RNA sequence: UAGCGGCGAGCGAACGGGGAGCAGCCCAGAGCCUGAAUCAGUGUGUGUGUUAGUGGAAGCGUCUGGAAAGGCGCGCGAUACAGGGUGACAGCCCCGUACACAAAAAUGCACAUGCUGUGAGCUCGAUGAGUAGGGCGGGACACGUGGUAUCCUGUCUGAAUAUGGGGGGACCAUCCUCCAAGGCUAAAUACUCCUGACUGACCGAUAGUGAACCAGUACCGUGAGGGAAAGGCGAAAAGAACCCCGGCGAGGGGAGUGAAAAAGAACCUGAAACCGUGUACGUACAAGCAGUGGGAGCACGCUUAGGCGUGUGACUGCGUACCUUUUGUAUAAUGGGUCAGCGACUUAUAUUCUGUAGCAAGGUUAACCGAAUAGGGGAGCCGAAGGGAAACCGAGUCUUAACU
């Protein structure tokens, strides 16, 4: 029994156009461009995701860092400082007082000051 | 069609008890007056198939 | 019945589908290979060739003949010894119980195992121990 | 064993290995498989590269010439020209050992004796070569879709259920593994079970 | 196209 | 398998066994009897089939629907539910089919029966010579000249004649068996340009014939020869009366037919690449496989009244395509202009292994018969015993004078 392919191939090329769709030029439209467009950014997707918790620690160390130096120490002695009074607050929740409140973070400035010196 | 024998091995190799086959030793035909006796004592028994050369003979003779 | 009815685990296996895709695993030369001649259309060397070195077969030396007489005789056991018709057996009679074959002119009979009825052979051969198996069961080989 | 009529009410002793014997699935699958496989006659026929009705002449140059190398106009991959595993007459019959098939006919005389959809009755035939008869006659014991299977055959039963789709009347040779599963009731006369007691032993 | 020309020859290098 | 074989590659029987089908004669010869068998070929008639054909059962009302054969309700025909068409899917609308008959003629057949024509039965003979065989050179035998019998032979010779001859695989002897040098003979057997019907786990317009369409045609070639592409309005042409722009155009907009004219002949469905128009957003100080993770702003829809949904995406981290080949590719190594359709581990028969199913020291049939995927058919194959080159022996056996 003869098998034809038409019906088929219209479901997998239109999946992969379906995700290529936003793409500049030919890779939006022609199929041959666009499943080597997909791939390239299932690749991309996957890698990022790692990068994602790397590209957003260094940017909370460095809210850390700079109203730490505001309120007069450097990052290595403040977290040095954190660790010695005990304290388990991560850079995620620590970068966000910075930015909303700056007095409980000064006060957490105040109880790294204690144990450190 | 049904597989033929390489006949030059049929004449040559014989199927034992447990599926080996035995064969001749092959340095016993011309150019004897000068091999020591016992080594011409060990060639006169038959003797059985190494298993590297068995699929050889297993693919090349494939009915006795 | 007729639509659920099944084949046993196992009994089915579906088979190596070359050139398939990557997923498949056998895809994309599928199970052969890179380049060489047992990757090519019909390739591959025929049996028992060693790569052009002398092969098996003709590095030995050829044994033997082929004896006539050994198409022509049979081995009968003791087993179908009581198949045959009631108490006599000899060279017909074996032929018409059909245990030795038409073109079959000689015979023996060897100690197999377990002959049961008084036997009575005629113009076969027994050799030494089913000589005492029929003899101990009760039966007599007569020349 | 104890095949009760439901007209006579009277029982039918045969033997408990042949009929009420036990139920291997995947043997009556591989009877089936191989009855239906041997149902094709197989009368396909394509035509590979050496029958299409062509030339051999190169249609270009070997070298030299921009476009890819071909040799033949009958290539598989071009257009009109084709088939590279052409298919061809062949027979897919395939056999079984005969006493699979006996074997697994006694199984599904087995099943469909469990079920409660065999029926025995004694003689049992129409008087008059016409299928108004059947009609009624088939309305009469609740029986949708039969296999009135009988050991003597003659004109009149026959040619009287030639033309009712749901039903089919063989004689006591011929039943086949795919009819007694393919119908909802099976009718049996005395004499049929008599027969295929004999006959799959 | 029927016909097919011969390529223009190759710069010598021998 | 036995063998044959640079004993390599490979080639490959027979004897004997089962089956389909069976059928025997005539001349080399005169006498006797003599139309004694049956055919060859005409004549008529009996059947039997083809070449035209005939009859051929039985249903309505409502529901949507362009239209019903569809829906539910309710009746019947069926030795007719094989098919086809009918405004959608019909046993009961039409053609049919089941079945039942039918031929003036021309016939095919079986034979009945005449009839031209040819010749049985006995008794006695006769019993195929430049042939068999041989040397030389080749060929067919499974057999390649080998220790090579058998047959056909180009060349040169050359028997005996039933007290004789040929074969029985070099050859001789004994046995067995058959009688050439002249012939004829059905059936099983193979084949399908063609004819009829039927069937398909075959194709459905890049498939299947090369050809569904006035295809072996256009067209190409001096010629041989090559050799395409090309289906579909709708149920019915009802295929557009008429009016307007336009060149008594092409093309178009109204009307009109139609269920539908985004079914209008460039005609069912109408995908993609490709080419536009309209909206939203981004872009004219910004460098790079063009994405991705973060994310402003904007434009729409949401429902809570603050965040969703969607589109674009300023700015930023990172980020040198895919395949093949390779030790190694961003590679300035190969390949692809893109889309769409086709395009490559198949099939037959043997052997070996694994799964599984049946049976089990047994398992199993091939051809063929078959109211037939049944059942017969055990011809046969593989196993249950091996050792040896082999006779031969046998749970042993071989080597050897024997084996510690």
């Amino acid at each position: 029994a003869r098998v034809k392919r038409g019906v088929i191939a219209r479901a997998r090329h239109k999946k992969i156009l379906k995700q290529a769709k936003g793409y500049y030029g030919a890779r939006s439209r022609v199929y041959r461009v666009a499943f080597q467009a997909v791939i390239k950014a299932g690749q991309y997707a996957y890698r990022d995701r790692r990068q994602r918790k790397r590209q957003f620690r260094q940017l909370w160390i460095a809210r850390i860092n700079a109203a730490a130096r505001q309120n007069g120490i450097s990052y290595s002695k403040f977290i040095n400082g954190l660790k010695k009074a005990s304290v388990e607050i991560d850079r995620k929740i620590l970068a966000d007082i910075a930015v909303f409140d700056k007095v409980a973070f000064t006060a957490l400035v105040e109880k790294a000051k204690a144990a450190l010196a | 069609p049904k597989i033929k024998t390489v006949r030059g091995a049929a004449k040559r190799f014989k199927k034992t008890g447990k599926g080996g086959f035995k064969h001749k030793h092959a340095n016993l035909r011309h150019i004897l007056t000068k091999k020591a006796t016992k080594r011409k004592r060990h060639l006169r028994p038959k003797a059985m198939v190494s298993k590297g050369d068995l699929g050889l003979v297993i693919a090349c003779l494939p009915y006795a | 019945r007729l639509n659920t009815l099944s084949p046993a685990e196992g009994s089915k296996k579906a088979g190596k589908r070359l050139g398939r895709g990557i997923g498949s695993g056998l895809g994309k030369t599928g199970g052969r290979g890179h380049k060489g001649q047992k990757s090519r259309s019909g390739g591959g060397v025929r049996r028992g060739f060693e790569g052009g070195q002398m092969p098996l077969y003709r590095r030995l030396p050829k044994f033997g003949f082929t004896s006539r007489k050994a198409a022509i005789t049979a081995e009968i056991r003791l087993s179908d010894l009581a198949k045959v018709e009631g108490g006599v057996v000899d060279l017909n009679t074996l032929k018409a119980a059909n245990i030795i074959g038409i073109q079959i002119e000689f015979a023996k009979v060897i100690l197999a195992g377990e002959v049961t009825t008084p036997v009575t052979v005629r113009g076969l051969r027994v050799t030494k121990g089913a000589r005492a198996a029929i003899e101990a069961a009760g039966g007599k080989i007569e020349e | 064993m104890e095949l009760v009529l439901k007209d006579a009410q009277s029982a039918l002793t045969v033997s408990e290995t042949t009929f009420g014997r036990d139920f291997n699935e995947a043997l009556v699958h591989q009877v089936v498989v191989a009855y239906a496989a041997g149902a094709r006659q197989g009368t396909r026929a394509q035509k590979t590269r050496a029958e299409v009705t062509g030339s051999g002449k190169k249609p270009w140059r070997q070298k030299g010439t921009g476009r890819a190398r071909s040799g033949s106009i009958k290539s598989p991959i071009w257009r009109s020209g084709g088939v590279t595993f052409a298919a061809r007459p062949q027979d897919h019959s395939q056999k079984v050992n005969k006493k699979m098939y006996r074997g697994a006919l006694k199984s599904i005389l087995s099943e469909l004796v469990r079920q409660d959809r065999l029926i025995v009755v004694e003689k049992f035939s129409v008087e008059a070569p016409k299928t108004k008869l059947l009609a009624q006659k088939l309305k009469d014991m609740a029986l949708e879709d039969v296999l009135i299977i009988t050991g003597e055959l003659d004109e009149n039963l026959f040619l009287a259920a030639r033309n009712l789709h749901k039903v089919d009347v063989r004689d006591a040779t011929g039943i086949d593994p795919v009819s007694l599963i393919a119908f909802d009731k099976v009718v049996m006369t005395a004499d049929a079970v008599k027969q295929v007691e004999e006959m799959l032993a | 196209p029927v016909y097919i020309p011969r390529p223009r020859p190759p710069h010598p290098r021998l």
